[PDB]
RNA sequence: UCCUCCUAAAGAGUAACGGAGGAGCACGAAGGUUGGCUAAUCCUGGUCGGACAUCAGGAGGUUAGUGCAAUGGCAUAAGCC
RNA sequence: CCAGGGCUACACACGUGCUACAAUGGCGCAUACAAAGAGAAGCGACCUCGCGAGAGCAAGCGGACCUCAUAAAGUGCGUCGUAGUCCGGAUUGGAGUCUGCAACUCGACUCCAUGAAGUCGGAAUCGCUAGUAAUCGUGGAUCAGAAUGCCACGGUGAAUAC
RNA sequence: GCCCGGAUAGCUCAGUCGGUAGAGCAGGGGAUUGAAAAUCCCCGUGUCCUUGGUUCGAUUCCGAGUCCGGGCACCA
């Protein structure tokens, strides 16, 4: 909840000035991080989902939901139903603590960082981004690795603009280029 | 949050090598040995380095002089 | 046991193991034990951190992973955009500092290709 | 290479043209056979037509290219492939 | 031998060696009840990942889906757990 | 007659050889035993500097005198502990040295990194009967500089031939 | 005019229950041979006749079309 109290205490202030906004309100919110694992590899293997499914639960302390196909896909070889991905949703006190890790330790880590893209706001608000690598959470023990499946994390906000959006993530002091 | 589906969540410290102490919740167990935080990376600081650097006329000025 | 961003073998001794990195080799990991006053018969586990802290410091000196394929990337496309003899054949896949390309040419052109 | 303390290598013949060239303002392709001589700094923005075994293979200098030979941009050994 | 549309002339029905297609099954759950939910498609952004697997939003509003061929219906859903 | 380029190209196929694929080994330190040859537009001590190719002053030698020139493999003490490995050095980038008016197409070598393919090789085939084969270095001609080639020298040193 | 069958590598055939096409001949290095044969080793070659549809998906299933092979066109 620290992030939470360091936004509650100022980032508001910032985001108001500097929107010439008139009530709170209209200042944007984080409302979730949703983190993504698409192992599209569970068809030779059922246990290399079940794995990936313990590595992303090593990260945020959820119990991934196992997503399945939508529909059927000949170019891919699946049909519907085949579970092919991992999904974790994080709103509120973990979502707060995760985003704090993350910023604080995972980032630097990441090999040859030179910074994350500010074009990835979908338009809406929302920021998208993908990691090549998980072992940068420190929740892995190099010697225990099985394979190397990264993730892609987006984070769901009520801002309405992708200059609201860097806005809010530049008074998080988020990594921008 | 379900009971006992979830793994354990607890607090912990993580110590990092230039001094930025800090205390956060996960699911390690032992206490974080930490390389590079968020105060020590040459990004956050601001203090990242380039390639060009001039170019080719520095470089034959300096080592060819009539 | 993680330096420049990378992952170290323990049961190695400080030179074999520094060999690792992308940019350090045996004078350059001779270098930095010296500096740091680390023996060579010790691997890389049986340290404490302010001896693996010193290293790090001691190796930011060098260019390393994150700028070393940079620079070599930067100066491969601009032998390439200037169109210099030796961008023209990094272009077409062959030997640049002049060798033959009648025989024995394989390790530019790849694995034997009949017609 | 050249030996460091000899230092870079170039014809009169050459030299003179470009240094006439500088002042002169004669931006009209140049023509040389002297392709192992380096290239000067003062040589930038001019074009010059190098001498490549058959005709002369005109160059324009950048500021890029000071180091390297001159003869490096000039194909000597028509190739397209078999 | 049985089922859908047209010919079939706005009630039903109505023929030809007429024009177009199907059936001789399946399910102890694919039935009953209760509780809850709404897509096809396209756009934008994101690691392997490509026109299309998975994830976030936005547009769209049944243009999807019905265990099967067609017709008539289905949002209180007859569709989805 | 002169300048430049080419004789060193390249989807390929062939021969002759080098490095290797590793512990009968690689790497680090220490330490013995040779033979035969060249040197005046030459060999180039000692000393200083550069980690290193090499740069400077400058002796000696037309040579059983001086230089090339420390022989290596070998032995002792340690490490790696069977992995694409501290094997393999190809290729590539940067910084350099030497000769040569002039090292881009094309010389040789040094340093910092990069560390491919290869884990004993199919049909088939080659050389060898003794200081031979195998293995390890050295010198010389060519040459301003440029050999894994050629010509000679020695060190360790086999198995087998009914 | 009617009906049946087939269309697959350069040639001759096999195959397929919807997802992944093989065999022989032939061709290309190579080996042996003075050189060709013969033999041996190393190889890779298809949009499965065209078109339109059910399907996540068709060389496979269905409806039409082209070519070829075959069987009939009888009682007057
Ligand atoms: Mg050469
Ligand atoms: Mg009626
Ligand atoms: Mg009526
Ligand atoms: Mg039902
Ligand atoms: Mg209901
Ligand atoms: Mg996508
Ligand atoms: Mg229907
Ligand atoms: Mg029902
Ligand atoms: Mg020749
Ligand atoms: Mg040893
Ligand atoms: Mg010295
Ligand atoms: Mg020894
Ligand atoms: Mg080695
Ligand atoms: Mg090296
Ligand atoms: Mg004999
Ligand atoms: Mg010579
Ligand atoms: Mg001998
Ligand atoms: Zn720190």
């Amino acid at each position: 909840a620290k992030l939470h109290d360091y936004y509650k205490d100022e980032v508001v202030k910032k985001l108001m000035t500097e929107f010439n906004y008139n009530s709170v309100m209209q200042v944007p919110r984080v409302e979730k991080i949703t983190l993504n694992m698409g192992v599209g590899e569970a068809i030779a293997d059922k246990k290399l989902l079940d794995n990936a499914a313990a590595d992303l639960a090593a990260i945020s302390g959820q119990k991934p939901l196992i997503t399945k196909a939508r529909k059927s896909v000949a170019g891919f070889k699946i049909r519907q139903g085949y579970p092919i991905g991992c999904k974790v949703t994080l709103r509120g006190e973990r979502m707060w603590e995760f985003f704090e890790r993350l910023i604080t330790i995972a980032v630097p880590r990441i090999r040859d960082f030179r910074g994350l893209s500010a074009k990835s706001f979908d338009g809406r608000g929302n920021y998208s981004m993908g990691v090549r690598e998980q072992i940068i959470f420190p929740e892995i023990d190099y010697d225990k690795v099985d394979r190397v499946r990264g993730l892609d994390i987006t984070i769901t906000t009520t801002a309405k603009s992708d200059e609201e959006g860097r806005a809010l993530l530049a008074a998080f002091d988020f990594p921008f280029r | 949050m379900k009971k006992d589906i979830h793994p354990k969540y607890e607090e912990i410290t993580a110590s990092c090598s230039c001094g930025n102490v800090m205390k956060i919740r996960s699911t390690v167990g032992h206490d974080l040995n930490l390389d590079v935080c968020s105060k020590c990376h040459p990004f956050f600081t601001g203090k990242q380095r380039d390639v060009a650097t001039g170019g080719r006329v520095d470089r034959f000025n300096k080592r060819f002089n009539i | 046991a993680r330096i420049a961003g990378i992952n170290i073998p323990d049961h190695k001794h400080a030179v074999i193991a520094l060999t690792s990195i992308y940019g350090v080799g045996k004078t350059r990991s001779k270098a930095i034990l010296a500096a740091a006053g680390i023996a060579e018969d010790v691997k890389i586990s049986e340290l404490s951190e302010g001896q693996i802290d010193t290293l790090r410091d001691e190796v930011a000196k060098f260019v390393v992973e994150g700028d070393l394929r940079r620079e070599i990337s930067m100066s491969i496309k601009r032998l390439m955009d200037l169109g210099c003899y030796r961008g023209l054949r990094h272009r077409r896949g062959l030997p640049v500092r002049g060798q033959r390309t009648k025989t024995n040419a394989r390790t530019r052109k790849g694995p034997r290709k009949p017609i | 290479p050249r030996s460091l303390k000899k230092g870079p290598f170039i014809d009169l013949h050459l030299l003179k043209k470009v240094e006439k060239a500088v002042e002169s303002g004669d931006k009209k392709p140049l023509r040389t056979w002297s392709r192992r001589s380096t290239i000067f700094p003062n040589m930038i923005g001019l074009t010059i037509a190098v001498h490549n075994g058959r005709q002369h293979v005109p160059v324009f200098v950048t500021d890029e290219m000071v180091g390297h030979k001159l003869g490096e941009f000039a194909p000597t050994r028509t190739y397209r492939g078999h």
